[PDB]
RNA sequence: UGACUCCCAAGAGCUCUUAUCGACGGAGUCGUUUGGCACCUCGAUGUCGACUCAUCACAUCCUGGGGUUGAAGAAGGUCCCAAGGGUUCGGUUGUUCGCCGAUUCAAGUGGUACGUGAGUUGGGUUUAGAACGUCGUGAGACAGUUCGGUUCCUAUCUACCGUUGGUGUUAAAGCGAGAACUGCGAGGAGCCAACCCUAGUACGAGAGGACUGGGUUGGGCCAACCUAUGGUGUACCGGUUGUUAUGACAAUAGCAGCGCCGGGAAGCUAAGUUGGUAUGGAAGAACUGCUGCUUAGCGGGAAAUCCUUCUCUAUACAAGUUCUCGGAACAGGUUUUAGAACAGAACUUCGAUAGGCGAGAGGUGGAAGCACCGCGAGGUGUGGAGCCAUCUCGUACUAAACGAA
RNA sequence: UUCCUUGUCGCAUAAGUAGCGACCUGCACGAAUGGUGUAACGACUGCCCCGCUGUCUCCGACAUGGACCCAGUGAAAUUGA
């Protein structure tokens, strides 16, 4: 994974992403840069599989992360309850305009499966269970084709 | 994956579409038809190749890490020319930088070759080839491997114009050929 | 390093020439909102959001 | 990504085939060892050594681990592949409990 | 790498105890273990075969930098020791006669590639 | 003499 | 490179050369050498122009 | 004046002028020494030495090929040919120079504003302070000594190192594009030592001791690579000090500019690991011989010259060749082995390109809760436990063609 | 304070135009423009030794601010063409 430094240094960096994520939780959609955004997404997802987990270790280390008891509260009761079947993917990025004052590229992130959601979501589908990987020459053996014939 | 002249020029060879393309001169008596499929039993275990690819990148690179420089000291008065190139010419006389001086700019990415590389084993039944050494290249690009010029190889033992596997071949019989080494042990004669 | 010589209207059109703007190839408008935009713009959700 | 894909495939056949014809115990940080050595720079010569395991690393067939022992009154520490052929035989004496992974501090401390 | 400067101990019964070295005969970079060297006697015992202020031959038979081997192994002492050989005779770039006669200490398997046989054969354990 |  | 190594290797740049820095110096100078065709063998192409 | 070359040859060389030298005297070459002149610059051309970076000449220091010797062999002397590649680290000195020490195949002589300060320094000389010796009545002076003393500039043009954008190269769609090449031409690489066999052979009274030919090990330089080793590894694992907050317990979070300590995978890198330091052809330098008979013809002949191996190259304007496409190629988005912007390469929904999720490898080192032992700091079990910087595999849940575009 | 001069000898170093102690041939020392010493003191000027280190052999990785790129505002010396 390719970690942004976004011009910050290290504490004024997770203090930030910890804000954006604790405002995101709060208000169900927030408006900020791209690249902030690309940032907040991996951390917002990993603070839901935390409440999906429940466990007292995990409120633990949810409450070492985000900030406020409302956020705490939300996260380990009304996201577990509507992410409980689905995988990966709670948030969505959409980019929107460009910031006049400094061109900045914008973007909405929300969190996904809720009312008045910007894109309807696909339904929650648990995931199959692992598969025997072939190897890669038998995988080779058969990824070979011909043109198809148009001309 | 393929644009549409690329495609074109697979359909009317009659060819399946590949990746990466190049072209061998070789003589008249080593030409072979379009369609035959290359394995790695056209090299001998024990002789020697040539290994060419595109090298690593290390982008916009100054003198110190492109041509060895040594810059200038650290300590003692010196300012702001730590690594730094120094002097580019004399003066007046030639009054003009000479071509070919070595100044900074990108580094590497370019096609390199390295010879007399050693071809210790072979596996015929995954087409994978064991080559003593180091490759010019990233993990996961292409290398294009030809005989050696340098150390040339024995004529009465390579496969001409390549070795033709018979169609009525299995890969659940093919075992790994390794290079031979001999029977005088290099460490005890010492 | 100072300017030896005074850059003429020649030279300083010639090196201002490549940075002049271009159009742009494909551009998008919403039908319903109107919103003028580039591709990969997200203006309207439809209806029964 | 195949690449690193195949390279894994082959270090697993490789380990697997080493590990039925030798047998090469679990070597943790803090055991004692004894084991077999054959230098074949110096005409094969076959040698004991015996030593605290002070460091390892799991590599796959290029493990190694790093044996720090008082030879003649002077330090010596010498570093073994793990699945070298010139370790003829290794043996597991003592355990000694320890906090670390790697016994750094072995250098300074007096014992 | 042992270099111009490095003050190394001596492990023989030669007369002398600690020697500066000038360089390294065959090396830009300096001496590893094996390698022979030109030194300095810095000090030395009353009675011996050589006095303070000689300048010396001498094989590093301890170093403190790690030598790898042909198999992928290493090996790293914990100081830097010396066998001090003769230098009067210039004619012979080959194994030399070592000055002293015991020689103490662990001595490293590089002597027989390095043609340090008399060493090697003075020695008592090798590690 | 001559100086800078 | 010496007359006789450039006579082995290619002797119409010999004219070439000698006629090149006999023409003025001036911009009909590659014009006027387009015109003129050396030929190393007694076989033109041009045959059929009226010679 | 200096350096170098040549002419004559008394004499030295046991004999013998010219192997090696060479008195008394002459003829030149070069532009590096000491000088002469005062032609450019005083509305400024910054001066010694060192550092960094070099490049040219050959009057050659080493390596290469030869003639002669007062050359038995080894080691040599002298002269001719040869500029492909090299030509060390330190002590006193501001030093150039030079002396010394340890090496080396050798530690060349000169030019380039005694190369190089809009590339670095500032020890000396050469401003203002102060002192010693000497000179001067004195103010002061002294290529006599000594301590101290501001080194500016954002690159317009030429030059050079890299990367791109446009455009000429008739084609038949006023034609526009994607790949795969040939190489006119240009650049790069060019080393050396030690030991062993031939051989204790040739030669020599003996002591000594080869040519040629073939291997082995090292050093210097150049091109790459990251499996392992070492260093780093600022959003990984643990330990711990001061303080503040969550009321206290329990567990944490901020700050001490990673708070400080012990480890650390990927990535980068050398101190690490690999690869080269060739072969064949042509023409030929000093020299060396053959035919002929006065004019010449021919053969052998070096680390040197030109092709061959490596890299770039069709803007190579006589503008090259082959295959293919015609809603073709582009652009936009997700990225990366690539990267300053740009460009390249992978994917773009009949899709694993990125994120998430699950499993494993790898790192750290034994979580919380519970129970037992102890007055307590603490110790033991459940348990190779818990956690996650990376890497691989599975999976369209989210974003890439959600383009009913 | 000594031109000749890196004077000569000793200590010290692998090697010392330096440093210390001698010698006297003092170009051109010398007694309140003070002579010879001197415990303590010095951001004064030399020399030697220990500890320590990227000053160096020989450089590498990482971290913050510029440099790079996009959107606003927007100088300077210089200039016969
Ligand atoms: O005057 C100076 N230079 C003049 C002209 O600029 C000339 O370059 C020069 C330099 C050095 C010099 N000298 O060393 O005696 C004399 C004149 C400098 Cl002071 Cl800038
Ligand atoms: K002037
Ligand atoms: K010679
Ligand atoms: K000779
Ligand atoms: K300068
Ligand atoms: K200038
Ligand atoms: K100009
Ligand atoms: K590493
Ligand atoms: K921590
Ligand atoms: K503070
Ligand atoms: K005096
Ligand atoms: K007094
Ligand atoms: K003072
Ligand atoms: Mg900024
Ligand atoms: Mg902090
Ligand atoms: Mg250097
Ligand atoms: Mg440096
Ligand atoms: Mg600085
Ligand atoms: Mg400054
Ligand atoms: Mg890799
Ligand atoms: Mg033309
Ligand atoms: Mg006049
Ligand atoms: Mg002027
Ligand atoms: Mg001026
Ligand atoms: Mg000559
Ligand atoms: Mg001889
Ligand atoms: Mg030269
Ligand atoms: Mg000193
Ligand atoms: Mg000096
Ligand atoms: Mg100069
Ligand atoms: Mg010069
Ligand atoms: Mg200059
Ligand atoms: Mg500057
Ligand atoms: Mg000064
Ligand atoms: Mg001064
Ligand atoms: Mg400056
Ligand atoms: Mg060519
Ligand atoms: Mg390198
Ligand atoms: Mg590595
Ligand atoms: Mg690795
Ligand atoms: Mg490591
Ligand atoms: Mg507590
Ligand atoms: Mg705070
Ligand atoms: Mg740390
Ligand atoms: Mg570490
Ligand atoms: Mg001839
Ligand atoms: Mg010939
Ligand atoms: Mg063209
Ligand atoms: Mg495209
Ligand atoms: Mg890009
Ligand atoms: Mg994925
Ligand atoms: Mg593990
Ligand atoms: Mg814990
Ligand atoms: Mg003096
Ligand atoms: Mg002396
Ligand atoms: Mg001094
Ligand atoms: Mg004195
Ligand atoms: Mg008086
Ligand atoms: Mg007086
Ligand atoms: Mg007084
Ligand atoms: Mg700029
Ligand atoms: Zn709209």
């Amino acid at each position: 994974t390719k970690l942004r430094k976004l011009g910050r240094h290290t504490g004024h960096r997770m203090s930030m992403l910890r804000t954006l994520v604790s405002q995101l939780v709060k208000h169900e959609r927030i408006e900020t840069t791209i690249t902030k955004a690309k940032e907040v997404r991996r951390l917002a997802d990993n603070m839901v599989q935390l409440g999906k987990e429940g466990s007292l270790d995990a409120a633990r280390r949810a409450a070492g992360f985000v900030r406020g008891d409302d956020v705490i509260h939300k996260i380990f009761t009304e996201f577990a309850y509507r992410y409980k079947d689905r995988t990966g993917g709670y948030t969505r990025m959409l980019r929107t305009r460009i910031r006049v004052g400094d061109a900045a590229p914008m973007a909405y992130i929300e969190f996904i499966d809720r009312e008045n959601e910007l894109r309807q979501s696909n339904p929650p589908t648990p995931q199959p269970p692992q598969r025997v990987p072939l190897d890669p020459w038998a995988r080779s053996r058969l990824m070979r084709q011909y043109a198809p014939p148009k001309e | 994956h393929l644009t549409m002249p690329e495609l074109g020029h697979f359909r009317a060879q009659g060819v399946p579409l590949k990746r990466k393309l190049r072209e061998f001169p070789v003589t008249e008596d080593a030409l072979l038809p379009v369609g035959t499929e290359l394995g790695v039993r056209h090299f001998v275990p024990g002789q020697y190749v040539d290994v060419t690819g595109i090298t690593r990148g290390k982008g916009f690179q100054g003198v110190m890490k492109r041509w060895k420089f040594k810059g200038g000291p650290a300590s003692h008065g010196c300012s702001k020319a730590h690594r730094k190139g120094g002097s580019t010419g004399q003066r007046d006389d030639p009054g003009k930088v000479f071509k070919g001086r070595k100044m900074p700019g990108h580094m590497g990415a370019a096609q390199r070759t390295v010879k007399n590389v050693w071809v210790y084993k072979i596996d015929p039944a995954r087409n994978l080839i064991w080559v003593r050494g180091q490759v010019p290249g990233a993990e996961g690009n292409f290398v294009f491997i030809n005989d050696a010029c340098y150390k040339k190889p024995d004529i009465s033992k390579l496969p001409f114009p390549t070795y033709l596997a018979p169609e009525d071949e299995d890969p659940s019989e093919l075992e790994p050929l390794v290079a031979d080494l001999g029977e005088v042990d290099p460490f005890m004669l010492a | 390093a100072v300017p030896k010589k005074k850059v003429s209207k020649h030279k300083r059109g010639i090196r201002n020439g490549p940075k002049a703007l271009k159009p742009v190839p494909v551009i998008i408008r919403c039908r319903s909102c109107g919103r003028v935009k580039l591709p990969h713009f997200f203006c309207c959700s439809g209806e029964r959001g | 990504k195949t690449a690193k894909h195949i390279m894994q495939i082959v270090d697993k056949e490789a380990v697997e085939e080493v590990r039925t014809r030798r047998e090469i115990p679990e070597i943790r940080p803090g055991y004692i060892v004894q084991l077999k050595v054959e230098v074949p720079e110096n005409k094969r010569r076959v040698s004991i050594v015996k030593g605290i395991v002070i460091a390892r690393r799991n590599a796959g067939l290029n493990s190694t681990f790093r044996i720090r022992r008082l030879v003649a009154g002077v330090g010596v520490e010498s570093m073994f592949p793990l699945y070298s052929p010139n370790l003829r035989e290794i043996k597991v004496l003592d355990k000694k409990r320890v906090r670390r992974a790697k016994l750094y501090y072995l250098r300074d401390k007096m014992n | 790498f042992i270099q111009m400067g490095t003050v190394l101990k001596v492990v023989d019964n030669s007369g002398a105890k600690k020697v500066m070295c000038i360089q390294a005969l065959k090396g830009k970079k300096g001496a590893r273990l094996g390698d022979t060297i030109v030194a300095s006697v810095k000090e030395a015992m009353p009675n011996g075969k050589v006095k303070k202020g000689a300048v010396v031959y001498g094989v590093v038979v301890r170093a403190a930098m790690q030598r790898g081997r042909v198999d992928g192994s290493e090996v790293r002492f914990d100081d830097n020791a010396v066998v001090l050989v003769d230098n009067k005779d210039k004619k012979t770039k080959t194994d030399r006669q070592p000055i002293g006669t015991r020689v103490f200490g662990p001595v490293p398997h590089e002597l027989r590639k390095k043609k340090h046989l008399k060493i090697l054969a003075l020695a008592q354990h090798i590690a | 003499g001559v100086a800078a | 490179r010496s007359l006789k190594d450039q006579m082995a290797k290619d002797p119409t740049e010999v004219i070439r050369k000698a006629v090149w820095r006999m023409l003025p110096t001036n911009n009909l100078r590659d014009d006027r050498d387009r015109k003129l065709r050396i030929f190393e063998g007694n076989e033109h192409p041009f045959g059929d122009k009226p010679l």
